[PDB]
């Protein structure tokens, strides 16, 4: 499991512009689950993601992940196996791509983790085809691409070497609808293969569709740690804490307001359709 | 027609294929146009061409006219005062050393007096909900905060054409709704035109016009209730349909038949209520 | 984190000094640095530079951590000059290299000179916004407006060059994090192995820094920046009473060295 006890992070602690990125986090994410990290902008989701793979060390508290104990005094030495096990896709793909070509960039990861040249090339090609990138783009520069294409390159590079924990900082931003759905299904199928997926997202429909557990942030404080159903039970709590509700739940509320009550609380589109048909039956 | 692109070719840099090929469209004055398309169709290329940051491959056969002036070498600055563009990457928008400085840069370039600049920058920073970060380095911000600052820097000058290159991609739903309402209110108050390059089809469904771009070519162009009914065309090119049309198709495949004239949530709700009433 | 060329927000008096007065004081101090011939004149310039640094208000540890690598580079250069040039008494004369009293004296002097050039440049860039530095540079080059010289372009290029170093270190951090996330180990093996791990980064760092520097000008142009002529100012640019603080600092210093130089 991924355990955080009393984890706080402060940006520039000694400066007069001191800002508390995270404030006393305490949670335990289960292995093999789909976790959705939600919250308002600037609530500390990217700081949490960078804490998962020890890119940032906590100002206080302890992190236990993948057989590793990260403390405020850990250091960058001996952290290659942790990042072998845990991979992070950044919010901005520009801060992630550095190699000359797309193929070289994607297979950079496998090369560092004991993949031979043939194995690295096969994995890179397979995961470039999986992310829906054209075959002729593998020899172009990662920076001579569109934003969504850069996002796809970053995702393929992250998923190339099969980490057991995939942290994704808004991987669906910049992706077209078909590409967005394909990436969501790809992550769900990856999780179904025996992997843990942690997902920063601003789309509550993704939370209702794919997430098994939900982790809600507000100003660096963990305000809720529950399943999507329990998170989206109450709309007053959601609105009070800068959070929203899935469009299916909003449409169900609209339908109930007009006079058509629906059984339970739909959160996904097929569930809402089934509830509507049951009500009309 | 506020913007007129006519027979536009652009090859980047060298590149083997053109990003845009014989592209021609018009943007109605004082409207909301949603430019949609798969990843790799030249939407950001179109945005940078309208500004003047990029030039067409052939100059004496391609035309770009922005509010009556033909965009060119000698009229680029006459156009940049009409077009304000929020870039796809917020890091490429920031110039000033703080949030207020960055928002006030574009007002400085327009020779706005400082007493008015103070009020305008304060109002713009508060409007995007970043009043507590006015003295912060824009690079020391989250992605959504950087997007808010980038939007505020452009909405402060209120240009005749606001181009938004996926400016709500990293915003929370409350922030998305707030900033979309702010842009709509500013557009209505100042009689402006908005081109919203977006991958969110809910926003595109609420636009006045929808431009559909495929491999750098205008595949389709029309109102949202004339575009989104074409499910096969949109799915074939990497797009989709908004929430209401998907719900209608699931209801149809579940046995509930609904009229095709339904295009909004309220219409669907009323139709379902009438169906339940019988 | 490196602080040279990078603006650090603050509230002390040096932040309210005019950027033009600050730039004039920095250039005047750099001019005075080359006028130090005696040990006591170098000492006087030393206290004056240290007082200038203390006026910034940053903690001494923060300033040292921001200027450490380039201080070490200056130390290496001073040691190289000490070894290459010799005179007077000889201490060791080990192999082709040698150690001399005159060589040690000149090495110390070069270290002090380059160090305090770095300190005054860092104090100027930390306490002044980059566009404020560009505006002050363009104001200073106003006479150079004769002979039809584009002073605004030169000032913008100077500001870009000043921002180049912070972009260098920011890109260094960015690619280091990007490579760490995907399995690079810059903290393994000896110096040879670490140099091997960091050597493929050099070309990406400089290319990315140049790209960012040009993207800054692209962002300026996209938002209507024809030039520095005809614009207004969000921040007031006027002389004030605090502007007399540098002048006395520029005056007293001079007096001292005029009575302190070798001549
Ligand atoms: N480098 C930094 N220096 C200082 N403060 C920072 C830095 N990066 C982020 N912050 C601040 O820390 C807080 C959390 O930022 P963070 O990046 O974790 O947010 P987030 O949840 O990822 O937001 P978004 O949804 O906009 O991406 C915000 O108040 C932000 O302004
Ligand atoms: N800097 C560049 N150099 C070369 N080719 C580029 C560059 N930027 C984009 N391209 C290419 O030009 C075409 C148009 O891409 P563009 O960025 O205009 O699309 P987009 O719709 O804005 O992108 P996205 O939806 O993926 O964010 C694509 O084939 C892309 O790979
Ligand atoms: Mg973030
Ligand atoms: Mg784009």
């Amino acid at each position: 499991a991924i355990k955080f006890e009393n984890v706080s992070y402060v940006y520039s602690p000694g400066s007069p512009l001191e800002a508390i990125g995270l404030d006393q986090l305490n949670f335990s994410l289960e292995e093999g689950k789909f976790i959705a990290l939600v919250g308002h902008t600037g609530s500390g989701k990217s700081t949490l993601m960078q804490h998962f793979n020890a890119l940032l060390k906590p100002t206080s508290g302890k992190i236990e992940i993948a057989g590793y104990t990260i403390t405020p005094e850990t250091g960058n030495k001996g952290l290659k196996d942790l990042r072998r096990k845990v991979s992070l896709a950044f919010q901005f793909s520009e801060a992630q791509l550095f190699e000359n070509t797309v193929l070289k960039d994607v297979e950079y990861g496998p090369r560092n983790f004991g993949f031979s040249e043939d194995e690295a090339r096969e994995a890179a090609l397979k995961w470039l085809k999986k992310v829906g990138l054209k075959d002729d783009l593998i020899e172009h520069s990662p920076f001579d691409l569109s934003g969504g294409q850069m996002r796809r390159v970053a995702l393929a590079g992250v998923l190339a070497y099969e980490p057991e924990i995939i942290c994704l900082d808004q991987p669906a931003a910049g992706l077209d609808p078909m590409g967005r759905l394909e990436m969501m299904q790809l992550f769900k199928d990856y999780q179904a293969a025996g992997h843990t997926v942690i997902l920063v997202t601003h789309n509550m429909d993704d939370v209702a569709d794919y997430a098994d557990d939900v982790l809600a942030l507000e100003h660096g404080r963990l305000i809720k740690h529950a399943s999507p159903k329990e998170v989206f039970k109450d709309s007053e709590w959601l609105q009070k804490h800068h959070l929203a509700e899935p469009r299916s739940a909003r449409f169900a509320a609209k339908l109930e307001a007009a006079g058509l009550k629906l059984p339970g609380q739909p959160l996904t589109m097929p569930e809402l359709a089934d509830a509507i048909k049951q009500s009309l039956k | 027609s506020d913007n007129i692109i006519s027979f536009d070719h652009v090859t980047f840099t060298d590149s083997p294929r053109p990003a845009l090929s014989d592209l021609s469209f018009a943007i109605e004055r004082g409207s909301w146009t949603a430019l949609i398309g798969h990843n790799g169709s030249g939407k950001s290329t179109v945005s940078k061409l309208i500004n003047g940051l990029l030039a067409p491959d052939d100059l004496d056969k391609s035309s770009i006219t922005v509010d009556g002036v033909k965009l060119g070498a000698d009229t680029v600055w006459e156009v940049r005062e009409k077009v304000g563009i929020v870039f796809q990457n917020p890091d490429n928008q920031f110039v000033g050393a703080t949030v207020s400085d960055d928002v006030a840069f574009g007002l400085e370039n327009r020779a706005v007096p400082r007493p008015e600049m103070l009020k305008i920058v304060a109002q713009a920073v508060a409007d995007v909900g970043m009043a507590d970060y006015a003295d912060s380095e824009p690079s020391n911000l989250s992605g959504g905060q950087k997007q808010r600052v980038a939007i505020a820097g452009i909405l402060a000058v209120k240009p005749q054409v606001i181009i938004l290159d996926q400016s709500t991609s990293m915003l929370d739903p409350e922030g998305k709704e707030q900033i979309l309402d702010l842009v709509r209110k500013i557009k209505e108050d100042n009689n402006l035109t908005v081109i919203s390059i977006t991958h969110d089809l809910e926003e595109a469904a609420g636009a006045d016009q929808v431009l559909v771009l495929d491999d750098g070519q205008l595949l389709d162009q029309g109102k949202p209730e004339e575009i989104f009914p074409k499910v096969e065309m949109l799915k074939r090119i990497g797009l989709d349909i908004p929430f209401v049309y998907r719900l209608k198709q699931l209801l149809k495949e579940r046995g509930i038949v609904l009229p095709d004239e339904i295009d909004d949530d309220e219409k669907l709700v009323q139709s379902l209520w009438q169906l339940n009433s019988k | 984190k490196i602080i040279i060329g990078r603006y650090l927000p603050g509230t002390t008096f040096v932040y309210r000094v005019d950027p033009r007065a600050k730039l004039l004081t920095t250039f005047y101090f750099i001019i005075m640095i080359f006028l130090a011939n005696n040990w006591v004149s170098y000492l006087v310039i030393s206290i004056f530079g240290l007082a200038y640094v203390f006026a910034t208000g940053l903690k001494a540890r923060v300033f040292w951590d921001g200027v450490k690598p380039m201080i070490w580079m200056i130390v290496f250069t001073s040691l190289l000059q000490t070894f290459f040039m010799a005179g007077g008494k000889v201490y060791w004369h080990w192999w082709i290299f040698t150690l001399s009293s005159e060589g040690l004296i000149n090495g110390l002097y070069v270290f002090i000179r380059f160090a305090m050039i770095i300190l005054v440049s860092t104090v100027m860039t930390v306490t002044t916004k980059p566009l404020e530095i560009a505006d002050a540079m363009e104001w200073m080059l106003t006479p150079l407006k004769l002979f039809k010289v584009n002073v605004g372009m030169i000032s913008l290029v100077i500001s870009i060059a000043l921002r180049f170093v912070p972009t260098l270190f920011d890109q260094t951090v960015k690619i280091m994090n990007a490579q760490r996330s995907r399995g690079a180990d810059f903290n393994d093996g000896g110096l040879v192995k670490r140099a091997k791990s960091v050597v493929p980064m050099l070309v990406p760092l400089f290319i990315d820094s140049l790209e960012v520097a040009l993207d800054l000008s692209t962002a300026m142009e996209s938002r209507g920046y024809k030039g520095s002529e005809g614009r207004t100012r969000y921040r007031i640019l006027e002389w004030s009473k605090v502007d007399l603080i540098p002048v006395a600092y520029c005056l007293l210093l001079t007096i001292l060295m005029i009575t302190t130089r070798k001549h």
